């Protein structure tokens, strides 16, 4: 995240970083105890196996995320129509083989329904343990910004994104810049609270650089995916 | 089964090819057990929250027929100009949405 500030215990409670080797590589957002939302690019092979990932919940620092103390992922899957060279329909799910255990600071955000209504700048929420400036390194610590949605037919512009951002993608952020996901934050959320409820609105996925301008961030529009979502989570096991 | 949660009340809804548009359930002899096999046909397991009525903020209604056999729940509904309870179904299938400043 660059130009957003530390966030505190408990406040993005769905946030979850995604270890490989040892390390932090994406974010995700908790559905379910089991069920994790994350971005399809994230998984490319050679990552698509689950073997290679692990979950951390409820905690802000990496260096408190402990080798052997995060959830080993159980299942992968990524969207069928995503396309890596576009980032279309850039999302996918995690399955975790063990059941996290929900409390103060570990617990759901809730997927986003038809209808919601949204204003057309709506103000959002990115969180995630991505570098804090361009070509940065992880951060150490969770951080959070607010960023509001950015009109598609703005962000579709010729000075922007010039026909790139298909109706599976929503942009958030600045056009001036300055804040912004960055690398490390992808497959993380873009929350927004409406009606005293939080609301899984994007998950991150692209864009050119961090934090330049014209250059917002792209999230993938999970609206779009949920019905996919419903019905994986109801094969599971089937 | 062509069905969605509308709304930021979450609004059970039902599909109709025939009239394409989308019709809410009415509360009718609806029930928290229904609302948890609406909730499994969704994907959420053993996962609910709350089934509870609400006003409808459509015109068309699916009621909720008591005299079916033990087919899925979808299969049970169908569609009435009229809903007596004045209700429809709000129905949450998990605890979400709720962080430090709730
Ligand atoms: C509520 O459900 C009643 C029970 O029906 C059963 O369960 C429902 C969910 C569905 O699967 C039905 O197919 C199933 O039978 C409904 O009563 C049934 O109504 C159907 C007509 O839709 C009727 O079917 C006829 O059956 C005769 C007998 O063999 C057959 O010869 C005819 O071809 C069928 N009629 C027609 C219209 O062609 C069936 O017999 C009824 N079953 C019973 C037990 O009476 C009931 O209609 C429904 N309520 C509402 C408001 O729709
Ligand atoms: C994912 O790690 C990701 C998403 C988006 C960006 N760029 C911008 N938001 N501009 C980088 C990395
Ligand atoms: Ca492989």
């Amino acid at each position: 995240i660059v130009g957003g500030e530390s966030a505190l215990p408990g406040a993005w409670p769905w946030q979850v970083s995604l270890h490989v080797q040892n390390v932090h590589v994406c974010g995700g957002s908790i559905i379910t105890p089991e069920w994790i939302v994350t971005a399809a690019h994230c998984v490319e092979k050679p990552l698509n196996n689950p073997w290679h990932w692990t979950a951390f919940a409820g905690i802000l620092r990496q260096s408190f995320m402990f080798y052997g103390a995060g959830y080993q992922v159980e299942k992968v899957i990524s969207h069928p129509n995503y396309d890596s060279k576009t980032k279309n329909n850039d999302i996918a799910l995690m399955k975790l083989q063990k059941p996290l255990t929900f409390n103060d600071l570990v617990k759901p955000v809730c997927l986003p329904n038809p209808g919601m209504m949204l204003q057309p700048e709506q103000l959002c929420w990115i969180s995630g343990w991505g570098a804090t400036e361009e070509k940065g390194k992880t951060s150490e610590v969770l951080n959070a910004a607010k960023v509001l949605l950015i009109e598609t037919q703005r962000c579709n512009s010729r000075y922007v994104y010039d026909n790139l951002i298909t109706p599976a993608m929503i942009c958030a952020g600045f056009l001036q810049g300055n804040v912004d996901s960055c690398q490390g934050d992808s497959g993380g959320p873009l929350v927004t609270s409406k009606n005293n409820i939080w609301w899984l609105i994007g998950d991150t996925s692209w864009g050119s650089g961090c934090a330049k301008a014209y250059r917002p961030g792209v999230y993938g529009n999970v609206m779009v995916f949920t019905d996919w979502i419903y019905r994986q989570m109801r094969a599971d096991g089937e | 089964a062509c069905v969605r949660l509308y709304g930021p009340n979450f609004i059970l809804q039902v599909y109709s090819s025939q009239r394409k548009s989308w019709h809410p359930v009415c509360q009718d002899d609806w029930n928290e057990n229904y609302g948890r096999a609406a909730c499994r046909d969704m994907g959420y397991k053993n996962n609910f929250y709350s089934s509870q009525g609400i006003v409808d903020d459509s015109t068309s209604f699916m009621k909720l027929n008591t005299s079916a056999g033990n087919v899925d729940i979808y299969k049970k509904l169908y569609h009435s100009d009229a809903c007596s309870s004045k209700a429809v179904v709000s129905l949450r299938c998990i605890a979400c949405g709720v962080n430090l400043n709730s």
